[PDB]
């Protein structure tokens, strides 16, 4: 059953060109399916870019025409897109879709998306900070790790508290002085910690980095 | 129009049933085949009706569609906490030559209201040798969205430099988490001994206060 | 036929 996943850069200068490549699997795409790309603001709607077919007919969202191209390589089973003279309005998650055309026009399945950002500003790792309790607990402990400092978007956190099971709550980062900052809770068994490790693991991939904070008593 | 119309929000319990609208201008739609998506927050959307009411292989029945011409329905029966979601209707406006997605509708599914589990934390030391010195609060597992954080240093309430950031609601357990961060400098933080965060919800006339002295070091 | 295309009911 159909497979795609997006590749590309998760930064990109205004003005500059967007080049994304979409890599379809476990289907042929000279069948008659349409494939394409869709993208989503932060915190906004689906917006349809647009598609092309095997025969090489092409559709695009109208405001976009001009700088927009969607192309496909049945040889490499890629559908590739092409957004030229970037601007900031542009950041954005972009998915990779599968479309049945004609009149149907549905959306089947769709890439787990790749996250853009357009900008002029400097790629800066995070700085990862523990969250342990102060001097001075019930059954249960919940520990952290602040993330400050870091662009573009976005990171993913996670929690190494070995084979013990977790409940992990990721926070929604925050932009300021151009840059971002989010954190991370982790509550465990308050008879677990500190005796089993936890650690949480923060990857920014935009920065090629990553860093780890094993949480200790204060 | 170049996006459909779609209420903001829809809200209802475990079981119950919700009807999500999707309208263009006139009777627009009569023209299209509309399809609709679930997107899980975090996740892509993923297609639940197509051809205005067939159901992928896999997808519950459940979710039905039907469109009117005036406008499109998508029916969500016999909810279940995984549900919640933003919903999107989609069709070609032949009008514009364009693929367009309706403005999307966020499903909550109702619980039994849940006050928040409050942990407070004090800078690390490697933040405050960088100058800064952020103080976090997490307010964890609580229902319905609506709560209001307050922070004291020494007993007094501090308006500025307070950042609070919410999560989606949960998909397993229907609840709502939140950080809140007040950041000063390293200096401004060693002038004071208590810190407290302060949770006002409608589960209890009285907050929920979370301290820290640092005479307890 | 109508699958290489993209457009309104017919």
């Amino acid at each position: 059953q159909v497979q795609l996943e997006e590749s590309g850069p998760g930064l990109v200068r205004p003005s500059e060109t967007l080049s994304l490549s979409c890599t379809v699997s476990g289907f042929p795409m000279s069948e008659s399916y349409f494939w394409g790309w869709i993208r989503q603001s932060p915190g906004k709607g689906l917006e349809w870019l647009g598609s092309v077919i095997h025969t090489g007919t092409t559709y695009y969202r109208p405001s976009l025409e001009s700088r927009l191209t969607i192309a496909m390589d049945p040889s490499k089973n890629q559908v590739s897109l092409s957004l030229t003279s970037v601007t900031v309005a542009d950041s954005a998650m972009y998915y990779c879709v599968r479309i049945r055309g004609g009149s149907s026009n549905w959306l089947d399945p769709w890439g787990p998306g790749i996250v853009v950002t357009a900008s002029s500003a400097k790629t800066t790792p995070p700085s990862v900070y523990p969250l342990a309790p102060g001097c001075g607990t019930g059954s249960s402990v919940t520990l952290g790790c602040l993330v400050k400092g870091y662009f573009p978007e976005s990171v993913t956190v996670t929690w190494n508290s070995g084979s013990l099971s977790s409940s992990v709550h990721t926070f929604p980062a925050l932009l300021q002085s151009g840059l971002y900052t989010m954190s991370s809770s982790v509550t465990v068994p308050s008879s677990t910690w500190p005796s089993q490790t936890v650690t949480c693991s923060v990857a920014h991939p935009a920065s090629s980095t990553t860093v780890d904070k094993k949480i200790e008593p204060r | 129009q170049s996006v459909w119309t779609q209420p903001p929000s829809v809200s209802a319990a475990p079981g119950q049933k919700v009807t999500i609208s999707c309208s263009g201008d006139d009777s627009i739609l009569r023209s299209a085949f509309v399809s609709w998506y679930q997107q899980v927050p975090g996740s892509a959307p993923k297609l639940v009706i197509f051809d205005d009411r067939q159901r992928p292989s896999g997808i519950p029945a459940r979710f039905s569609g039907s469109n009117s011409g005036t406008t499109a329905t998508l029916d969500i029966a016999g909810l279940q906490r995984g549900d919640e979601a933003d919903y999107y209707c989609a069709a070609w406006n032949g009008r514009l030559s364009a693929f367009v997605f309706g403005s999307g509708t966020k499903l909550e599914i109702k619980r039994a209201d849940a006050a928040p589990t409050v942990s407070i934390f004090p800078p690390s030391s490697e933040q405050l040798t960088s100058g800064g010195a952020s103080v976090v609060c997490f307010l964890n597992n609580f229902y319905p969205k609506d709560i209001n954080v307050k922070w004291k240093i020494d007993g007094s309430e501090r308006q500025n430099g307070v950042l609070n950031s919410w999560t989606d609601q949960d998909s397993k357990d229907s609840t709502y988490s939140m950080s809140s961060t007040l950041t000063l400098t390293k200096d401004e933080y060693e002038r004071h001994n208590s810190y407290t965060c302060e949770a006002t919800h409608k589960t209890s006339t009285s907050p929920i206060v979370k301290s820290f002295n640092r005479n307890e070091c | 036929g109508e699958e290489g295309k993209r457009g309104a009911r017919g």
